[PDB]
């Protein structure tokens, strides 16, 4: 029962810069940590084993510090390929559990841009089968952190909802992100304003979406 | 497969003989 | 060169079976320490299962999920590891990642006899999927054009693919001449056991009464080609 806490969860960096994450442990777990690297489309990496080894084959940019709860890694000079999701793994308990961290995302920086915010009523064709899809479209943002809350008639809605994000665009660095309010045809019937509520570092205050069924 | 007496010893091996000496 | 060859894995019912296998080279399988590392979706890395050499017992250790459930064996004389997986939960959809593990002895005097153990090589991954569907092409409705999707000189319009299964489905707008602006999301497999996933694109709001826009949506496990027209709704 040890935890591992990640921070930061997402990190902006440029081809060149200095780069440090961290990871807290609940207790003292000694040098029993390690740090591994995943690209999407790549076998995950191991990078450092018991805090501050490196391991054969991964470059000298990389280094580990730390000893009981508080560990390090550090990228001495960020090369394109780094751009990944870096994960910390404990291997302290009794009995083998081997926790990782919940990971940090280190992307490509850029200026912060907020989210253009889209909501796409669903179709009468869908109504006639009996289910009912609410869209709302966060386009071309930046960081990637985004919160969206759907409220129907100021009801907020609770595990009825799925999002998707594309990964950062070659070109202009941004994110994009869709949400899906998922509804039966009685239940979409029944209530007419429809909102997503949209919160991201470019937004000193929500952007809310609404349109009214039927209008 | 030459010696039939040939086996391995790999990183386990060594934490038990250091358990073993430590005890 | 050390190699983790790991099985297409597949498509399975809840309740069903199914043994990834993982074929290694490069190293001396027989004296490493295996482990198996799935990623559900959404979810982070979670380690599953490992197994010692033969000699060692071998010594068996399981994820609590997966106590009960799945088995970790080896078959040394072919270099392979296999976690049969027996019945199966909608809760173990995941990309399956096998490891060659090593452990470090620590050499702190207090401490001889512990070790930290790492995942020290890792395989691309197999990817499991369990899931009551049985293949089925999308429907195809439209993500339509309004006031409420229009960012003042630029308007946002799409198509949701609803409701397919198994992966994959290819998206393009206007049979490829519109590549600008478009966003093909990741599917997202519903609780159903179906996926949906959703292609929009952004284009010049005053092309809206100019240009056609329509959504080619290919789905060829279940011989599934739809074209969808999308127009502006008010």
């Amino acid at each position: 029962d040890i935890r591992l806490t990640q921070s930061p969860s997402s990190l902006s960096a440029s081809v060149g810069d200095r780069i440090t994450i961290t990871c807290r442990a609940s207790q003292s777990i000694k040098d029993y940590l390690n740090w591994y690297k995943h690209r999407p489309g790549e076998a995950p990496k191991l990078l450092i084993y018991s805090a501050s080894k490196l391991r054969s084959g991964v470059s000298s940019r990389f280094s580990g510090s730390g000893y009981g709860s508080a560990f390090t890694l550090t990228i001495s000079s960020l090369q394109p390929e780094d751009f990944a999701t870096y994960y910390c793994q404990e291997s302290y308990s009794s009995v083998p559990m081997y926790i990782f961290g919940q990971g940090t995302k280190v992307d490509l920086k850029r200026t912060v841009a907020a989210p253009s915010v889209f909501i796409f009523p669903p179709s009468d064709e869908q109504l006639k089968s009996g289910t009912a899809s609410v869209v709302c479209l966060l386009n071309n943002f930046y960081p990637r952190e985004a919160k969206v809350q759907w409220k129907v008639d100021n009801a907020l809605q609770s595990g009825n909802s799925q999002e998707s994000v594309t990964e950062q665009d070659s070109k202009d660095s941004t994110y994009s992100l869709s949400s899906t309010l998922t509804l039966s045809k009685a239940d979409y019937e029944k209530h007419k304003v429809y909102a997503c509520e949209v919160t991201h570092q470019g937004l000193s205050s929500p952007v809310t979406k609404s349109f009214n069924r039927g209008e | 497969e030459l010696d039939k007496w040939a086996s391995l010893w790999n990183w386990f091996d060594i934490t038990n003989w250091l358990w073993y000496i430590r005890k | 060169q050390v190699q983790l060859v790991q099985s297409g894995g597949g498509l399975v019912k809840p309740g069903g079976s199914l043994t990834p296998s993982c074929v290694t080279s490069g190293f001396t399988f027989s004296n490493t320490w295996m482990s198996w590392v799935r990623q559900t979706p959404g979810k982070g890395l979670e380690w599953v299962a490992r197994i010692s050499r033969v000699g060692d017992g071998p010594i068996i250790d399981y994820a609590a999920p997966v106590k009960g459930r799945f088995i970790i064996s080896r078959d040394d004389s072919r270099n392979t590891l296999f976690l049969h997986m027996n019945n199966l939960k909608t809760e173990d959809t995941a990309v399956y990642y096998c490891t060659a593990d090593e452990g470090a002895p620590i050499l702190r005097f207090f401490e001889w006899g512990y070790y930290n153990y790492y995942m020290d090589v890792w395989g691309k991954g197999t990817t499991v999927i369990v899931s009551s569907a049985s293949t089925k092409g999308p429907s195809v409705f439209p993500l339509a054009p309004s006031s409420k999707s229009t960012s003042g000189g630029t308007a946002a319009l799409g198509c949701l693919v609803k409701d397919y299964f198994p992966e994959p489905v290819t998206v393009s707008w206007n049979s490829g001449a519109l590549t600008s602006g478009v966003h093909t999301f990741p599917a997202v497999l519903q609780s159903s056991g179906l996926y949906s996933l959703s292609s929009v694109v952004t284009v010049p709001s005053s092309s809206l009464g100019t240009q056609t826009y329509i959504c080619n949506v290919n789905h060829k496990p279940s011989n599934t080609k739809v074209d969808k027209r999308v127009e502006p709704k008010s």
